[PDB]
């Protein structure tokens, strides 16, 4: 659903943004933040689905 | 000279958390025991107060704090909580006493194409204080260079909005919260129970 992974985008900036200890890292999930948003308001899923899965990485790397 | 939470409760719109709204209740008789066993809340966690034993105490002030947020957030709404609710829209102090009650409102705020009317608040300069409501729509600076007011590189709107669908899983549900502040300071305590 589209709009649940909107939402779901969201956390995963949310959190990216938390851990972001680095400035490099909150400079990469602002860039991807920006790329979901229009991706969203174009109704474009693949794209949105592309920059969730790219931020799941980053936080996992952040977390692990 | 009965409490208005039907007035709360039963509210045909409910604010947005990033705004909730406070509807201050005094000078009347509280009956929760019509809150607790309702049994259509999911949600009724009381800090600092046992949920059976409030229709014995008064208070000096009871405060409805009512918004709507998605259901994976109504773990936020707690003290000693962070998130992005917790951090940038509401946020409950570690010593706060009172009820937070919240139920499934599927039926009510979400529309077949989908109910965009909720906002929440993403970014934020720093986090809020207990019971602080920051409504400003001021352009988030992202980056160093200043956004004068204007979305773009590094610049956000800080408000997002919930895209709640009738076809959500569980997580992805909204819910109508609503927490009872209660003051249990030196006072006529105006506001009891039956
Ligand atoms: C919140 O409202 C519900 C139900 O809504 C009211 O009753 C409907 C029949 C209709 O007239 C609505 O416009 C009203 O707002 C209340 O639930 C009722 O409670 C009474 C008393 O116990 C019971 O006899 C009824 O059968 C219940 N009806 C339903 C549908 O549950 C509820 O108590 C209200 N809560 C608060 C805090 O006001």
């Amino acid at each position: 659903n589209d709009d649940e992974l909107h939402m779901l985008m969201t956390d995963l900036v949310y959190e990216a943004l938390h851990f972001a200890k680095d400035e490099e890292i909150k400079k990469r999930v602002f860039q991807l933040f920006e790329l979901a948003d229009k991706a969203y308001k174009n109704n474009d899923r693949q794209k949105l689905e592309k920059v969730v899965e790219e931020l799941k990485e980053l936080l996992e790397r952040l977390l692990s | 000279n009965l409490c208005p939470f039907g007035e709360v409760f039963n509210a045909t719109r409910f604010a947005s958390v990033y705004a909730w709204n406070r509807k201050r209740i005094s000078n009347c008789v509280a009956d929760y025991s019509v809150l607790y066993n309702s049994a259509s809340f999911s949600t009724f966690k009381c800090y600092g107060v046992s949920p059976t034993k409030l229709n014995d105490l008064c208070f000096t002030n009871v405060y409805a704090d009512s918004f709507v947020i998605r259901g994976d957030e109504v773990r936020q709404i707690a003290p000693g909580q962070t998130g992005k609710i917790a951090d940038y829209n509401y946020k409950l102090p570690d010593d706060f006493t009172g009820c937070v009650i919240a139920w499934n409102s599927n039926n009510l705020d979400s529309k077949v194409g989908g109910n965009y009317n909720y906002l929440y608040r993403l970014f934020r300069k720093s986090n809020l204080k207990p019971f602080e409501r920051d409504i400003s729509t001021e352009i988030y600076q992202a980056g160093s260079t200043p956004c004068n007011g204007v979305e773009g590189f590094n610049c956000y709107f800080p408000l997002q909005s919930y895209g709640f669908q009738p076809t959500n899983g569980v997580g992805y549900q909204p819910y109508r919260v609503v927490v009872l502040s209660f003051e249990l300071l030196h006072a006529p305590a105006t506001v009891c129970g039956p």
